[PDB]
Formats: C-alpha cells, structure tokens, sequence
C-alpha cells in the first residue's frame, strides 16, 4: 500500500510543478496584457480629449 | 434626500482642494490651497478693494500678493487662512449655503486630536453645518477601491504616507510619512531640464515644468538599463510645445524625476523610498496581518499617476518579500481622486447616516464628540 | 512511512487542485483583458488619425 | 430515535472542545476552548457590537480582544465563560436546540465532586436538557479500544494523566497527574527553532510552530544515539515551508521535544517522566491487578500521537517491569479522539439508556443525583 | 601584578561598549558600538583612505558612511565587524597591546553556546591574548551589589531581561527578555515631543532628543494622577535650550516616555511590562527560592536609571505579591555601569585566578573548554 501511494504523490507533484509554472507565466504575461492596456487606454484620452479641444 | 443630496465632501489638501456632493462620481470643485494677500493697495478694473483671494485668483494675480499655503505636509498650519479657503469652497465655488448640508471632510493620517478637534470648532461654530465627520485620507483612499483591509501608499502634493488599514482601523504605530512629493518632484524636474540647458525665465515658463511633468514623466522599471537605453539614443525622447513656439526636448529627465520616489538621493534626502517603506510599515504590523498587507497595496493620490509606478513598485517589493507571499500593487485610473470618490461612497451611503456628528451631539459634548 | 506519504499525497493533490482552478480563472480574465487591449488599440489609432487631420 | 439519533457529546478540554451526536465515528464540531472579550469599542462591517467571541472567532480576532481559557489543567476553571463555550456548541456548532437532546459529558480525572454537581446544575437548569450524563475521560478512552481494564496515559494540551481503571472503575488513589502537554510543548519547541537561529516574530510565525510540531516532530526510540546520528549528519534533517516562501529546516530538534515528555529536565520540570510515572502508577495499585494494567496502556490525546511514541513507552516499560511481565502499549490511530469515540459508543449504546440523569431524577434528587 | 594591573574588562552592548582596567572603579573607555564604511571615495584633510570607522569617529561621520551594528539585542550578529570593534578598543582606546593581558568579557544572558566559543576563537586565535573569561552580564551586576542570589532587571540599548540568579548560577528557565530599551525609548519620545508641536529636523535636533530623555525624564508613581497633575499645570513644565537659543518646553511627555517601560502598548507592543516581567520570572522559579529573590531586585542599566523607576517597580511588585512576602527594589547610582564594575571586581580578584581560561587549557581543549 506504502509503494502505490508513493508512486501516485510522485506523479500528482509533478503535475502540480508542471502545472504551477503554467499559472505564472500566465499571470507574469497578463500584468505585461493589462499594463499594456491602461499605458494604451490612457495615451488615448489624452488624444481623444487633445482632438476635442483641437476641433473646438 | 434633505441629505442624500445634501451631503458635501471636501477634501483638504496641501496643493488641491477638491470638493463636491456626496453621490456625485468625481470632485465638483479643485482648485489651488492658497490665499493670496495683496502686496500694494489698488485695485482691478470694475472690481473693489479686496483684501485677500483664494485658488485661482490668488495663483492668476500672484505678482501682487503674497502668498500662502494653510496645509503643510497635510497638516492645517493656518487657521485663519483655512476658514477662509473653506468660506470660499462653499460660497463661490459649491455655491451653497452651509446651514443646511452635512459636510465631510478628511484629516491626514496622524492629524493631531486637537485639529480634529478645532476644524469641528470652526465648521459647527463659524459656518454653522447640520452635521459634519471627519474621515482619514487613505482610509477613504482604500475604502474606494472596495476594500477594508490593505496598506495604501498615498502621495500627493506635499507629503507620502503609508497607513496599514485592518478591517477599518487604520494603524497608528505601523503609519509612515515621507515629506517629498509631487510639488519637491517638479523643483527636480526643473533643475535636471535648466541643467539639460535650458531656461525658465519667465513665470509662464515656471508653471508648466508641472505640466511637463504631469504630461511626459514615467516611472520606469529597470530604470538601470533605461539610461542605457537612453544613451544608444532611441526613439525614446519626446519633445514638447511650450506656450509659444519653443519646443523643448526632454529624452531621457522624463524619468529621472520619478526615479526620484526611490532614489530620495538624487535630491538630497537621506531617507528611503516609497518601495522600502511600504515594506518598512508592513514589518511593523502584526505578523498575521502580513498577507492581506501585501496583496492589497493600494495606490492613491496625485504623485502615484506616473505610468509604471505600479510595475516598478511590484517588482520593487516582491524582491523585498518572502517568496512565500502574495504581492499585489492596486493603481485605480481614477487614484488623484481616489480619497474624494471614498468620502462621496461613504457619505452617500444608507448606513453612515448614524455616524454624522449633529450640532445636537456638539452643542452637548463639545469638539470631543467628533474626536473619537 | 506509508501514512506521512499519504498525507503528504493528500496535500500536494489539493494544492495541484487549488493552483489548476487559478491559472484557469486566470487564462480566462487574459482571453478578456487582451481583447479590450485589442479593442482599445484600433479607436485612438481611428481617432489619433482624426486628430492629424482636424489638426492640419 | 427519540433519543438514538439525538444524544449529544461533548468532550470538553483544555484547548480544544470536540463534539458532535453519538452514533458518529468522530466529532463534527472542533475548536479553540477560548472566549475572548474586545479591548475596545467598535464593530466588524455588517456585524453589530458584539460582547464576547468563542472559539475560532476568538482566535481569529484575537489582537482586539483579552482571550481567557475556561478550563485549567483540565478543570473548569471559570463557569461564566464556560456556559458561554457550551451554548457556543449547542446553538452554532451543532446549531441543535438543546433541550430535546440527551447531552453526554466528560470530566476530568480526580474532578471535585462540587464540579460534577454544577456542570450539572447548568446543564439542566440554565439549557434545559432532557437528561445528561458525566464519563471520566480516561475511561471513555479505554473503552473504546474495546476493554475494561487497563491503564490510560492521557495527554492533550493542559494536563497529562494516568487514569488505571478496572472493570470500569477508575482507581483514585492509583491517578497521576503531570502538568506538562502539548501547550508546554510548542512553546518549548518555540525557543529550540529561534534557538536554531530564527524568529518567530508576528502572529503568523508563531501559530506555525505549533503546525511544525504536529506534522514534523518524532520520539524517537534511542534518543541517546540519534542527537548522534544527527551530527553526522544524515538525510534526518526537514525543511517546512512558512506562510510564504522563508523555508525554514528543522533536523535535529524535531525530536528534541517529544523527548521532553521523558526528560521534563528539558523545561526545567522536576517531576518524573511519561514512563515512570506511568510505572509508578501501576506499582500503586493491587498486585494481582498489575499484570492486566501492564499488557494494557491504553493511549489517547493529541500529545501521544507524535510518531515512535508507543516503541519508546514500550521499551521504557520493559526495562522497568519484572521480567515475568507481559508489556503491551496500545496506541490506535484515532487516538486524539478517543475520549469522544468512547463516549460516542457508549452513549448510541442500548444499554446505556437507563444510566442517563434525567430532569425526574434531578427535579427529585438534586445534583446529588448525577455525581454518584 | 603581572596581571593584577594587566585585567581587562570589556563589556559589550547593543549601544555601547565600556572598557578599561580590572581594578579601576569605572570604565576607562565607552562608546558606541558602531562600525561606518565610507559610502564614498574621499579623504579628510591630512589623512589617508579609510576603510573603515568605529565609534564616535563613525558617528560624527556619519552622513558619508553606511553605519551598521554588530550587537542586534545583546547577541553578536556581525563577528567581522565585532572584531573591528575589540580590535579599536585594545588598540586605540585602551591602547594596550592584548597578547599580554588577561581578557574578561561579558555575555548575554541566554548566548548561544557557539558564540561564546566563537567569540573565544577570535579572542586566543586572532588576538592572542593570554588568558580569557566570559561572565553573563546580569550576573556581574548583582555580584557588584555585593550579593549571589537576587533577580537582575537588566535594561540597555536594545534588551531588557530579567535574571533570576541562585548563589551565582542564573536562572535558564526563568529568564525573561524583552526587546524594548532606551533605543526604543528615544524614539518615542522624539514622537511625543515632534506631536507636542515641535521638528527635529536636522541630525544635530535628531541626536539631543537623546540628550533630553537622559536629562528631564522621569519615572513618575502613580502615572494616573500625573497626568491629571499636569493638566491643572503646576510648575511641573521644563525647558531645556537646543544646540542654539530655541527652548524647547517639555512638560508633561518628559514621563510618557518612561511610562512606555510599563505599558509597552505606548508603542503599539503587546508583550508584558518590566514589573509584570519581573513577577512572572519570579513565579517561574522555585518556591522556596522565592522569598529571596523578591527581597533582591537588583537594577542595572543605562534605561534603569530615569529617576523614581525603583519606587515604581516597588510598588509594581508589592501589589502582585502575597503580602507575607517582603518586596526590595535595589538600584544603586553606578547602575549604568554595574556589569563592567561587577567585573572589575571579580577580574582583580584573589580568587578569580583559577578560572582565567589559559591558551594552554584552549590550545589543549578546543573552544568548548571556556564554554562550561
């Protein structure tokens, strides 16, 4: 019984690794995706307001 | 609605004021924390005699009057000055009566007992409110972006502060202020571009390195390897039109002066920065409390809206924390308001209505009603 | 041996479930969060275009 | 079913409480034998003013409020927050009414008669239960690993025991007690960690070493040679990882402090140790009744279940015990709930129904009646 | 004579270090213990390059240098810069050569057993002196009030302990530390007297917050009826006069600051305080050794010495102990120096010869024979 269990928590920690690493280069590349978003959903309002007064 | 309307929000400040009505989405009134006195006698054409201006009269005509700032470090130094930027608030600015509306208003994180105590004097005895309350800045700063529970890093025009809040309760003993902000960052900007060889001579070249600053400054992450960048000469500068022709070139300053929040070295502080005393305070909090602290960081004020503060400010404590641990930096877009949207929430709110402290509970418990 | 093995089979098999859950909540909010990226950077490069006319 | 499905235990201790309805195989309710009164006026958001907490609240809260133990070494020690601890079980743990429930309950040992008739008086006149019943702890325990006769070493977190027990009566004159269990213990651990060069410094670096102690600490057998073995220095050696990253290595004095329970010279106890006292014990009661107590040491408590508890009281015993002697030291896997186990059997148990006190016998009797 | 003369008597803290000549009344050399590394290249007029700074010389300089100290409450932390400060003690300050002088140092109460070998390492192996001792500090403080069983608070730079100690053998189990002394101490006055309306804001303003503390702090009795003492305000005020004319008023704070050694929640500390800490050492100990160790409170110290701290502690503890007991607070006037006296005395004396360790004993047994 010890044998099979030892066996089994070998390969579900080593999914859990595998898995893991996916989560943060997920999370890393979605502070990057949503950074990059607000950096542009500003420069935007700033032109949009900057085109506004321009065409007023 | 006789309050749901009704209720103010002022938000005091060492640089801004900004107020408005409870319920409304953004301040309704900002405006320049100066009164103006006049250094000559005469007067304007059309106008009479006046003896003092306030906000933007005093900072359009400052050539003529001397002029003086009632907040130092967020904290009111002058309270003949402060009742009248508040008399103005109301009167022109708001256009309201006092008398009847239920006003909030904020203090700074360790205002001292006896101010809390004396702006309740002066709003209940000279300007004669309904009720009144007074709220702590981060406290409403955090409270804005839901939460009950994080450490907030508020920095605005004269001071930065970082207040640990623990299911409201904002924590005395673990509260650190750093006296450099938005208004010391513009006096950098202005040598490091004069020293850039320039000049800004007149006072219409004075205002907008603020302008400047708000407009084309960053704060970069690996700002190491950003001055390198900076010298193999990238499409990384940017030039800017001043009120004339004159078009000023800033490459590479653009995120010096931010650098600055980290580096208080490059103006001669011998302080640390914004990303060590956020760490500072949170290791002078109770242990337990440690995780919530970290993940909710919540940025507000004037000086955190320097694209890339939050990044910077990530990377800058989860190499400072035990990997073990969450990190998470909070910068809402809305964040140079992020204090005056908490108040409007809170006060317009079906549950605070039991907390305003009424002229009934002052005319029977005197200022240390409110004082809590 | 065997039931410190089991228990810490138990453990790293709920931790692989507890982190499998965030990167799919995560690789989800990122399907969203690069598409407002997307929907964002196509309108100011349509108005920052508007802007260079109406400016010249 | 009137009473099969609905008899209560309830095993009151010094850290924790279990509970649950007999015919269970373990408790359903778990937790913190705390009552914890707030330091200061204020609420939680949503919730209203609250006069005390109990249990995990309490734990969980426990920087705003002064957090007192109702039971002392086992005893019940303050009845106003002891009732408070009991209707916490009755009305949010088990959310049942109480006074349609049989209610079993457990003493202590050498438990002063006076107690036994006031748990009594508050069980029926201040809850208003059907009918209730006291078993001595030690032997709930015994009874669960089947028998009838034995000796019990009895650990958990306040006190240590050895409750020799024939036929099914405890033998009074026969009892040891030991002050020192698994409270003792993670505090000893506590200093042989910063010992080992760290700190244990915010509240959640100090509620760990207890979960350290639990998961990682061993008694080992030839504790002589295996301090060592430690020095030469082998794969003995654990890292355990903290609330973050800071993963902390743990070797040696992993087994250090399930040696104190043999060595009480390791904190300064004078009294004798587990194994001696356990022996003394036994040569304090009837001669010809000492071969069954020696095949039959029966183990319960969260304190025995560190690993290699039984190889260790095993050959303590032997090499204590003529020769002649039969040693055998039960030790069964759910030992940390023996006590409640016991009285979970017993109480579903068909025979058991006419020993239950009920409101006739007190009403008539009064708490006389209960306490035998 | 050879080394009636020759003894020396270092003893090291977490703020200072005090040094000189067994034999001699006072020490012959204190100051800070403190080692500055240039942040810059750079000479002084005259000099060379410096590697490195100890003492006042680092303090002075210490807007150019990065200050680091090797003692973090009591216990070495830093063995690289420890051995910068002896090395400046025998060399500059004492201005002995140490090869042939006999060396006694001191420890802190609970040391790691590796310390005192490491320490004992550097002292035969890199200094080469003849012989060596190391003595714990509170047991050299009580033994220098002429007694042998006693319990020592013991308060400095950075700990505060309490040593229960039994004709010469201190206490393991019974030993209290607490991590809040007169480092702690001027920093929270510096807050009360910066929140009395006041800035410190230059180092020469920082440094004298120091100075005031020293100087116009008191341990009042009957703290409750002070405050209200001070409100009616009686000539109880005092002015001291800065590095320039501005006098400051301090009257009232001047004993909030001490008041802090008895509630520790001043500061947002949760441990226990001095008194309590005095007591709960005292019913840690042996019954019968009780009646004489509360009968010989021994106080020693730099933080021990703010004025009316005995009659504080006297009544402290007399009403948290049973009445048949007989309370005696000693705190004599050498008391900032009553470890290094204590030593003194012992070094020089007649008995003391047979317990120098000797290169002979070390170069023979390894470091573990002065360890015990």
């Amino acid at each position: 019984a010890a044998d099979e269990s030892e066996r089994g928590m070998k390969v579900i920690e080593s999914r859990a690794q595998k898995d893991e690493e996916k989560m943060e280069i997920q999370e890393i590349q979605l502070k990057e995706a949503k950074h990059i978003a607000e950096d542009a959903d500003r420069k935007y309002e700033e032109v949009a307001r900057k085109l506004v007064i321009i065409e007023s | 609605d006789e309050d749901e309307t009704t209720a103010l929000v002022c938000d005091n400040g060492s640089g801004l004021v900004k107020a408005g009505f409870a319920g409304d989405d953004a301040p309704r009134a900002v405006f320049p924390s100066i009164v103006g006195r006049p250094r000559h006698q005469g007067v304007m054409v059309g106008m009479g005699q006046k003896d003092s201006y306030v906000g933007d009269e005093a900072q359009s005509k400052r050539g003529i009057l001397t002029l003086k700032y009632p907040i130092e470090h967020g904290i009111i130094t002058n309270w003949d000055d402060m009742e009248k930027i508040w008399h103005h608030t109301f009167y022109n600015e708001l256009r309201v009566a006092p008398e009847e509306h239920p006003t909030l208003l904020t203090e700074a994180p360790l205002n001292p007992k006896a101010n809390r105590e004396k702006m309740t004097q002066i709003m209940f005895e000279t300007f004669n409110v309904p009720a009144m309350y007074v709220a702590i800045q981060a406290v409403l700063s955090l409270y804005a972006s839901g939460r009950t529970t994080g450490i907030v890093l508020d920095s605005g025009d004269g001071v930065t502060h970082n207040v640990p809040i623990y299911e409201g309760y904002a924590l005395p003993h673990a509260i650190m202020r750093l006296d450099l902000a938005g208004r010391d960052l513009t006096d950098y900007l202005m040598k490091i571009l004069t020293e850039r060889g320039y000049s800004f001579v007149t006072t219409a070249e004075r205002e907008i390195v603020r302008d400047i600053k708000e407009k084309l400054c960053y704060v970069a992450l690996d700002f190491e390897n950003e001055m390198a960048t900076a010298a193999s000469s990238s499409s990384l500068e940017k030039s800017y039109e001043l009120p004339d022709g004159q078009v000023i070139t800033i490459g590479n300053e653009r995120f010096r002066c931010p650098e600055t929040l980290f580096q208080p070295s490059f103006i001669g502080m011998e302080s640390a920065g914004i990303h060590e005393t956020t760490y500072n305070s949170i290791m002078k909090c109770d242990i337990d409390i440690r995780k919530d602290l970290y993940a909710n960081n919540v940025m507000s004020g004037g000086t955190t809206m320097y694209p890339g503060i939050a990044d910077r400010m990530q990377k800058e404590i989860t190499a400072l924390a035990p990997s073990t641990m969450k990190i998470k930096i909070i910068a809402p877009p809305e964040r140079k308001y992020s204090v005056w949207i908490g108040g409007s929430i809170l006060a317009s709110l079906s549950t605070f209505q039991q907390m305003w402290i009424t002229k009934q509970e002052y005319d029977e418990a005197g200022p240390s009603i409110v004082h809590r």
